[PDB]
């Protein structure tokens, strides 16, 4: 009811037994989502040898706003 | 003193966990030959 | 020679700033009134007013 | 539209706090 | 500087100058 | 091609990181809200 | 315009020498401080 | 013609005021005037 | 009669949530918090995820992000692609159609934090009433903010909407404002407006009221404390003021012409000149999201055009805009599809 | 929009605003009138400049 | 002051329309009806929204159209 | 004589304003 | 002609300093 | 006592004038008189200038077609350089004018004025018992007005290159001068555009607070405020600590921003991105850093006469 | 007809309708727990 | 000693002396539409309807009163580039004329409500002091408001 000070944590033994085993689980989490390549596909971001395909030699361009997801799905190469 | 899970945990937590994650995210980042 | 000239120009420039700090400081103390005015006898209170 | 706005938030804010901005109880 | 009076008027506000402020009507359920 | 080319500082990095950052995070909300708790402990509102 | 120069030069070296021996008739002993 | 109204007090504006407002119209009125004249 | 006072009934489910909202803990939540904490944090995390993953290949021809490259200057949340003239992009919405791949590739990342920190700013401001309510105090600060919150409506809302779309709007980074900066200059002469010239005054006075404030309450101290430092010579329950208000005043009256004699007006006087800044910048951004800029001096124009022995910095600064429009707009507007030969292209020496 | 409004009128002519509401808006003042009008004319000139 | 420094003129059309002026500060105890209250302005913001997109093509229905060409019927 | 709109819109808008502030300074002084 | 305005105009403005400065009313509220 | 001298120093550092002047009053007060006066005339009824010296002048005056804006007083002529160019150095009046010394006369008074200036609010502070720094805030805007005027000139090479005495004039030099530099990029310039900023700010809620707390407390009663708005309990908890906060971020943000000009004058430059990010194969990919390289290339296009007849 | 737009739009009232269901639910399950 | 920005503030209680001033406030702004219809009227060119409309000469309160049936004027021209014969009582100076005719109207019941500002009506049964029931007045105000909205 008075919303624990921060130094009892501090010095709690379950508070740091369990942050640091979940802390890294985090980190490594988010280095194998750049890793594995997943953050390319999920944000769509396109990898270094895929910003120009082979028929298209420019900067990709939506011209067209209610067919935009074709038009997307189009231009990435995909 | 004893109750967790309080507005102040949440409030840690929901701006603590993404930060680890995205801070791994970037590392990861920092070792691509490009 | 950018290089020099921009780093001199800068550290003159703080030490000019310092300057003025140290010798403002040591007038007034030397003058006694380092720390503050002394609320029992301001010297304002003892001229005429407007000014 | 803008103007007012701010004219809105200036009256609504003499409104709820008229005890305040009247020094009384 | 307290009693606005029925009018509104407040000699010195909070801000220490003269202001008008609205006469809020007080709220019943029957009345006579 | 993007790969990341590192393959065990993922984990040295990620200790470290979450060593500093429970200290990091638990010390300066001590220092903010000890004041917040004299504050609020018999003249609030 | 060598008047003109003249003019200047000898404003200028009066209102400096006016300077310098003002900051030197005692300065720092008058201020409202006793010490 | 009915009966004096209570409500009537009066507006003061002492010398800060004065000076304050002519320099805001006159300030404002070397901004504006360039453009107004084009 | 049945008189009746304040809260003389039964206890309610509104009664309940109240209380619980308006405690006393680390952060105090409130209603406006209901609006202010989940939709400003989206916001934020929007922002960091499109600094971080997200491309503008595909609205913009640009790369800005961490994954591909980029510092934290040149990393931005870019507006979506012109042919999206004002859609909201929801994530459900017709051109999105649920895909949340396409959706960040169509760029409407940035509506969603643009929305969300809108509501987020109203959420703020609705908070500052509540604390000074809670604490019987005026309400200053949520006018103070009111400038601010105009501000960003007017540039991030207004000028896109009487624009083409909302391509045009700020792009949420250091190199995207810097774009943004540039491109007013050069297509809106925004420097010549007078409404910018009265926000550049009303900031750079703010600044310059803070820093003599400063200086003078710090220099004028009244000495209560035996030791060389001034900083512990004074505690919260004082009873009167740390700062001598006539030797201030006296000092500022016989270098300058003028001073201040009241406190409540000087404070006054500095929450004013931003707000007015502020206020008076807004205006000038909504004319220009309908072009109606200042630009011409036709009477120059006219002089300049008739005998070209005729230049003023005035005449200088129109060539320069010139010149920024005519290399800018080549990759700064890719759906114009602008070709211009090297032949075209303005230059100074041509003239 | 006509229609209702005349029912509405009828509603507020008809039936009286509850305690927490008249105290929560302050509905004896006259000063929260002019903030609910000063917001209403906002909304329609942004809908009608659009 | 007595009767707030006086009684005020009296008029025929004062006297008619003093009824509607009269029960001022009358109110329902508790919280009356705030509930339809509050449905009614949840009605209100979802037809705000639907013409809301729908005018700004986010709401695409058959029988509109959305452009100058809708005038000619 | 050249843009006399303008001519006469920069003195009433220094005229009316100045007027106005000097005879409300003169109406307080008075007091 | 428009350089007549704007000479006057700053003229003005120069004697409202002026008189801001010297002719100013006297402060005692505080002093 | 009774010597005239004694009396004229009395009368010069006597507290009890309108307006002190002491003895940095003496110096400056011609200073800034000349300045002002010449750079009146000047703004009034000055002849066009050769700025570029290529035979091209430029015209500043009121009287020669020109408005507020757009008026100015227009710097030296790029033929002379840095060197003195005062009336009596000059053949005649009229070649004086056409070069552009008054531009010269009017920023080296108002350099030494503004520096008697920084002194004299010293000298006043130290004859009322005031503590003595307040010259050191009014050293940033000082020390800008100085790079501008004097140190970025130097630097280039000319005087050709100061601000121009004006509001278009202003502009203008600050459009070529991110032509040149690349300002915006600049660590320091960031600096300053967060100084004014925060400057702004915390005016305005620094007013807020302290309107808010004076009633008919003043630190005791608005921290409650603050503290839960935005957090940061007992952050600045005393008046004096928050008023050194207000003094200090400003006058710090001006000396970064006034030595980043320095450094430019010296010409290291902003920040440069241009092209850096590349993806397979070696193709340039664009970053927002490339359109402001591109607005960038077209302001220094435009500066460039090259071609002068 | 129902459009697909149409169908999203009801989904989003929904969804909107559910997350505002959900932090009443929330502070009202706090509140009764706390009084 | 009220400021210069809070000088308004003495109508605040008093209902006679605000319909008063709201009454002033009308009929400036009838007169407006009336002078500036009028105006607009003198400077018009009705000559060419085609490549000299409305919207090219600068005209603000001709279109709004166009886009209501008001199309003819007593000088014999159209809106259309026609010539009208029986213009009636509803032209564009007959118009502006009715807006002047009221705004004086509405200025002279302006000065009465402010000379008899003491009104019986507006002093509630109980307590006998200045009030306005605003819900009522809200109520009775809607009405008239959809009434007039059903009716255009
Ligand atoms: C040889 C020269 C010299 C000497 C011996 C001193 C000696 C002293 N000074 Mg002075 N001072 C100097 C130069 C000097 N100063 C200059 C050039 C400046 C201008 C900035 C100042 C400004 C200054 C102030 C404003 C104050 C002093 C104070 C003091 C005293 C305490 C030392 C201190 O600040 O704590 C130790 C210092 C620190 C913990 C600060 C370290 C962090 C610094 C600011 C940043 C680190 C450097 C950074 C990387 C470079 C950035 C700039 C770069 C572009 C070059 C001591 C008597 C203080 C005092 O009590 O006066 C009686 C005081 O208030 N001095
Ligand atoms: C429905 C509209 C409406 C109404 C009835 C009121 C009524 C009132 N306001 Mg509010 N107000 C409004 C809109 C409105 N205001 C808007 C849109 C704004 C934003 C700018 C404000 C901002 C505002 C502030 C900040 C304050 C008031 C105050 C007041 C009170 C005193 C009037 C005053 O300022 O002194 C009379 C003012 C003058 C005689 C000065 C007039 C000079 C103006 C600035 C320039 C000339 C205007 C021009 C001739 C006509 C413009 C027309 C345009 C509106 C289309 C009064 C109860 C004051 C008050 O009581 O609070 C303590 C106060 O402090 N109002
Ligand atoms: C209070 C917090 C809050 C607020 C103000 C907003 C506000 C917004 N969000 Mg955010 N959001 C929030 C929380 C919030 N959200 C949370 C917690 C999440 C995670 C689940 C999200 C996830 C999210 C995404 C993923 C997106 C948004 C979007 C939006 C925008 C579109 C709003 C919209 O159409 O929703 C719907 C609004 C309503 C349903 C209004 C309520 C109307 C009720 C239901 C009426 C019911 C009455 C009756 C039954 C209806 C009858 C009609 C018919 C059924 C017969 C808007 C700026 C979108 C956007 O514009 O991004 C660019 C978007 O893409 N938000
Ligand atoms: C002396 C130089 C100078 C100065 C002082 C100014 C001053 C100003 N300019 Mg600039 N300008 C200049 C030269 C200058 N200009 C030149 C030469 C150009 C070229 C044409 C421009 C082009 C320009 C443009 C294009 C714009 C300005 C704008 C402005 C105003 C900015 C207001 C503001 O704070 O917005 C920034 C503040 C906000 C948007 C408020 C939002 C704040 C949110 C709520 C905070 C979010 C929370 C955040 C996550 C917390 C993190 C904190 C962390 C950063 C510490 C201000 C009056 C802008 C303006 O006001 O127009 C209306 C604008 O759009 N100017
Ligand atoms: C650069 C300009 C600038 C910034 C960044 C800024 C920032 C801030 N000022 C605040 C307050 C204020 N500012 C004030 C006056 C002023 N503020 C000014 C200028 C600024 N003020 C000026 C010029 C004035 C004078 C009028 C006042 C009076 C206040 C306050 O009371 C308040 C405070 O308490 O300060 C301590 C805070 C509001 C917190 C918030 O967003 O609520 C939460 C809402 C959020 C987070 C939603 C915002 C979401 C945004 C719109 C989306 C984009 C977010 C990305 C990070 C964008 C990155 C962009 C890249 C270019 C970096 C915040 C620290
Ligand atoms: C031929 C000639 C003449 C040439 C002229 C050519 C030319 C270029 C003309 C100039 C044109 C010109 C005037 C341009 C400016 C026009 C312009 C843009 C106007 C803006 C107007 C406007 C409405 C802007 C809105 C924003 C606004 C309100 C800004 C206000 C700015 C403002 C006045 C700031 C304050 C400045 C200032 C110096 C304050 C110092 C105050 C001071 C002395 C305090 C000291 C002090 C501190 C204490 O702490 C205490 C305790 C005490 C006691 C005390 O005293
Ligand atoms: C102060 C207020 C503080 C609170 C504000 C907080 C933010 C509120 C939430 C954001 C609302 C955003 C609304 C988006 C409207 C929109 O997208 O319009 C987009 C559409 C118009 O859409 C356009 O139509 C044109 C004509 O056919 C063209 O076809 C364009 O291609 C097409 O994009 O307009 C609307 O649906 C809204 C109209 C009414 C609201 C107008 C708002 C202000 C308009 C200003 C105009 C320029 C000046
Ligand atoms: C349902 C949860 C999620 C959505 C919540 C939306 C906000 C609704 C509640 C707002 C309360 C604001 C309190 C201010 C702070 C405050 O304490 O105010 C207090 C004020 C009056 O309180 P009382 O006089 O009862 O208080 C007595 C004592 O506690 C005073 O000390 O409450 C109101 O004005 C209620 C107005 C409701 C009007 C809105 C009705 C609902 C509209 C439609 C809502 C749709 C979504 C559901
Ligand atoms: C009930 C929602 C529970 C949370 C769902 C997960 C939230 C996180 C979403 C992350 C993005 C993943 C893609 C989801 C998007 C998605 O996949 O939608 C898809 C879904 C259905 O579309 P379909 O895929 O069936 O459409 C396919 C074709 O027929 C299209 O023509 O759209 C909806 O029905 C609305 C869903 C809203 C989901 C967002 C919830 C928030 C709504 C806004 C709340 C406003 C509150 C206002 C309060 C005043
Ligand atoms: C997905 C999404 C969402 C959400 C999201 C979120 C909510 C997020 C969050 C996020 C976050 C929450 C993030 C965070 C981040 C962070 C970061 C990224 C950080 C960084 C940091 C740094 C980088 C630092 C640095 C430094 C320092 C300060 C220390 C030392 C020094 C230096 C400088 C190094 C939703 C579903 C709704 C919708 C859609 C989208
Ligand atoms: C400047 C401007 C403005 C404003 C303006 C205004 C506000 C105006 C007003 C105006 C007005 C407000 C006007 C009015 C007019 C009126 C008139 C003109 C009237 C007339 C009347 C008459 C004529 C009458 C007659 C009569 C009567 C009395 C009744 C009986 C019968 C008879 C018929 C005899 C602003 C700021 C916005 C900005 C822009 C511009
Ligand atoms: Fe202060």
């Amino acid at each position: 009811p008075v919303e624990r000070p921060f130094s009892d944590i501090l010095t709690s033994i379950r508070y740091w037994v369990i942050h640091s085993i979940t802390v890294p689980a985090l980190f490594i989490a988010g280095w194998l989502f750049v890793s594995t390549g997943l953050a390319y596909d999920v944000f769509g971001t396109p990898r270094p040898n895929e910003y120009f395909t082979e028929d298209r030699q420019e900067a990709p361009l939506i011209t067209d706003r209610f067919n935009a997801l074709e038009q997307v799905k189009k231009l990435s190469g995909n | 003193v004893y109750p967790i899970f309080t507005v102040r945990w949440l409030a840690i937590h929901g701006i603590a966990v993404p930060t680890i994650f995205f801070l791994g995210a970037i590392t990861a980042m920092q070792f691509i030959q490009r | 020679r950018s290089w020099l000239a921009c780093s001199h120009f800068c550290l003159g420039f703080f030490f000019f700033i310092g300057h003025l700090w140290h010798a403002g400081r040591a007038r007034a103390a030397a003058a006694g009134f380092e720390k503050g005015i002394d609320r029992f006898d301001e010297p304002v209170l003892s001229m005429r007013p407007l000014d | 539209a803008l103007l007012f706005f701010f004219g809105h938030i200036w009256h609504g804010a003499r409104t709820i706090f008229r005890d305040v901005f009247a020094g009384i109880d | 500087d307290k009693k606005l009076d029925e009018r509104g008027v407040i000699a010195k506000d909070n801000s220490g100058r003269q202001n008008i402020f609205p006469t809020s009507s007080k709220a019943y359920y029957s009345s006579p | 091609r993007a790969s990341t080319e590192q393959t065990t500082k993922r984990a040295m990095l990620g200790l470290l990181a979450g060593a500093v950052a429970g200290a990091l995070l638990v010390a300066p909300a001590e220092a903010i809200r000890i004041p917040s708790h004299e504050f609020t402990g018999g003249m609030v509102k | 315009m060598l008047t003109l120069k003249i003019f200047v030069y000898t404003v200028v070296t009066f209102f400096v020498c006016l300077f310098i021996f003002g900051f030197l008739s005692n300065d720092p002993a008058r201020n409202p401080g006793k010490n | 013609m009915a009966r004096p109204n209570p409500n009537k007090q009066v507006v003061e504006l002492n010398r800060t005021s004065l000076y304050w407002g002519l320099l805001l119209i006159f300030v404002l009125a070397v901004l504006f005037s360039s453009y107004i004249f084009n | 009669t049945i008189a009746i006072g304040t809260y003389q009934e039964k206890r309610t489910w509104f009664d309940d949530a109240d209380d619980w909202l308006r405690q006393d803990r680390f952060v105090f939540v409130g209603w406006s918090g209901l609006l202010l904490f989940p939709c400003a944090y989206f916001a934020l995390g929007g922002w960091l995820t499109g600094t971080t993953f997200v491309t503008s290949w595909y609205t913009h021809g640009l790369a800005t992000s961490y994954l591909e490259g980029c510092n934290f200057l040149t990393a931005a949340v870019s507006t979506p692609a012109n042919s999206m003239a004002h859609s909201l992009l929801f994530v459900w919405g017709p051109e999105a159609q649920g895909d949340f791949t396409r959706w960040c590739q169509l760029g409407g990342l940035w509506a969603f934090v643009a929305l969300h920190g809108a509501f987020g700013l109203i959420g703020f401001m609705l908070r500052q009433f509540e604390i000074a309510r809670s604490v019987n105090l005026r309400p200053y600060n949520a006018i103070a903010f009111s400038a601010p919150i105009a501000v960003f409506v007017s540039v991030f809302l207004i000028y896109p909407l009487g624009q083409s779309g909302w391509f045009f709007a700020p792009s949420f980074g250091v190199a995207a404002i810097f774009r943004f900066i540039l491109f007013f200059q050069g297509f809106h002469n925004w420097t010549l407006n007078p409404f910018h010239m009265m926000g550049v005054a009303g900031v750079l006075g703010a600044a310059l009221l803070c820093a003599i404030h400063g200086a003078t309450v710090e220099n004028t101290l009244f000495e209560d404390g035996d030791g060389a430092n001034t900083f512990r010579a004074f505690n919260p329950t004082q009873a009167e003021e740390t700062y001598s208000m006539v030797t201030a005043n006296r000092f500022w009256s016989q270098i300058f012409g003028v001073a201040f004699s009241n406190k409540r007006w000087l404070h006054f006087f500095m929450l004013l000149v931003p707000v007015t800044g502020l206020w008076m910048s807004a205006i000038g951004v909504v004319g220009l999201a309908l072009n109606l800029r200042a630009y011409d001096f036709v009477s120059q124009e006219i002089r300049a055009a008739e005998d070209p022995e005729f230049e003023t910095f005035y005449t200088k600064n129109i060539l320069l805009n010139e010149g920024i429009r005519a290399w800018m707009a080549a990759q700064d507007q890719p759906h114009e599809r602008l070709v211009f030969p090297e032949e075209v292209l303005p230059r100074g020496n041509a003239l | 929009a006509g229609i209702l409004g005349v029912l509405a009128g009828l509603f507020h002519l008809c039936v009286r605003p509850s305690i927490r509401l008249y105290f929560g808006l302050s509905m004896g003042s006259i000063e929260t009138v002019l903030s609910s009008s000063i917001a209403a004319v906002f909304w329609a000139a942004f809908v009608v400049a659009g | 002051n007595s009767d707030f420094q006086e009684p005020g003129l009296v008029t025929p059309l004062g006297t008619l329309l003093r009824p509607l002026n009269s029960e001022a500060g009358k109110v329902l105890p508790g919280w009356g009806t705030t509930v339809l209250m509050a449905v009614f302005i949840l009605l209100f913001a979802a037809f705000l929204l639907i013409i809301l997109e729908i005018y700004n093509s986010s709401l695409i229905l058959d029988d509109v159209s959305m452009s100058w060409e809708t005038l000619a019927k | 004589e050249v843009n006399i709109y303008g001519l006469t819109a920069t003195a009433l808008f220094i005229i009316i304003p100045t007027s106005f502030l000097l005879i409300l300074y003169v109406k307080t002084a008075s007091t | 002609m428009e350089a007549l305005v704007y000479t006057f105009l700053l003229v003005g403005t120069l004697g409202i300093i002026f008189f801001s400065i010297f002719f100013r009313d006297p402060p005692r509220m505080i002093k | 006592n009774s010597s005239l001298w004694a009396r004229f120093c009395e009368w010069i550092t006597s507290t009890e004038n309108r307006l002190y002047i002491g003895w940095f009053g003496v110096i400056m007060i011609p200073c800034l008189l000349t300045a002002t006066s010449v750079f009146i005339i000047a703004f009034i009824a000055a002849p066009p200038v050769d700025i570029d010296g290529i035979r091209e002048p430029v015209s500043g005056s009121l009287l020669y077609g020109n408005n507020i804006i757009t008026g100015a007083v227009i710097p030296t002529s790029n033929a002379i350089g840095l060197h003195f160019y005062p009336i009596w150095e000059a053949a005649s009046l009229d070649e004086w004018l056409y070069n552009g010394g008054p531009y010269q006369l009017i920023v080296c008074h108002f350099l030494l004025g503004v520096y008697c200036y920084m002194g004299r609010e010293w000298e006043l502070s130290f004859r009322l018992g005031m503590r003595p720094w307040i010259a050191v805030a009014y050293s940033a805007p000082v020390a800008a007005a100085s790079a501008v005027f004097l140190v970025y000139p130097i630097g280039q090479g000319s005087f050709s290159d100061g601000m121009p005495l004006g509001i278009s004039g202003t502009f203008n030099f600050m459009i070529v001068f991110q032509a040149e530099h690349n300002i915006l990029m600049h660590p320091f310039h960031m600096l300053g555009v967060a100084g004014v900023f925060g400057g702004s700010l915390f005016s305005a809620m620094h007013g807020s607070l302290v309107t808010s707390s004076l009633i008919r407390y003043n630190i005791v009663a608005a921290h409650g405020y603050f503290g839960r708005l935005i957090f940061q309990y007992a952050s600045f908890n005393n008046s004096r600590s928050l008023h050194f906060f207000l003094a200090a971020w400003p006058v710090i943000g001006i000396w970064f921003t006034a030595l980043g000009l320095s450094t430019m004058a010296f010409n290291l430059n902003g920040f440069n991105f241009n092209q850096s990010v590349v993806d397979s194969q070696g193709r340039v990919l664009n970053t927002w850093a490339d359109i402001i390289n591109r607005a960038n290339l077209g302001m220094e296009v435009m500066h460039e006469r090259n071609a002068h007849n | 007809a129902v459009t697909p737009s149409l169908k999203n739009f009801l989904g989003s009232l929904i969804a909107g309708a559910t997350v505002l269901g959900g932090i009443a639910l929330a502070i009202t399950a706090v509140s009764k727990f706390d009084k | 000693g009220l400021p210069w920005y809070r000088v308004h503030t003495v109508v605040i209680n008093d209902p006679g002396r605000l319909i008063s001033v709201h009454l002033m406030h009308t009929a400036l702004v009838s007169g407006w539409a009336g002078s500036m219809a009028l105006f607009e009227i003198s400077v018009f060119d009705p000559s060419d309807p085609v490549l000299n409309p409305m919207w090219r000469q600068g005209m603000f309160v001709l279109p709004f009163m166009t886009r209501l049936g008001i199309t003819q004027s007593w000088g014999g021209w159209t809106i259309s580039g026609e010539t009208a014969t029986n213009p009636g009582i509803w032209s564009y100076e007959g118009v502006a004329a009715a807006h002047i005719i009221l705004s004086g109207a509405l200025f002279l019941a302006s000065v009465w409500h402010w000379t008899y500002w003491d009104l019986e009506l507006f002093r509630d049964p109980r307590t006998g002091k200045t009030a306005l029931d605003l819900p009522k007045i809200f109520g009775i105000h809607l009405f008239l408001s959809g009434l007039l909205c059903f009716g255009f």
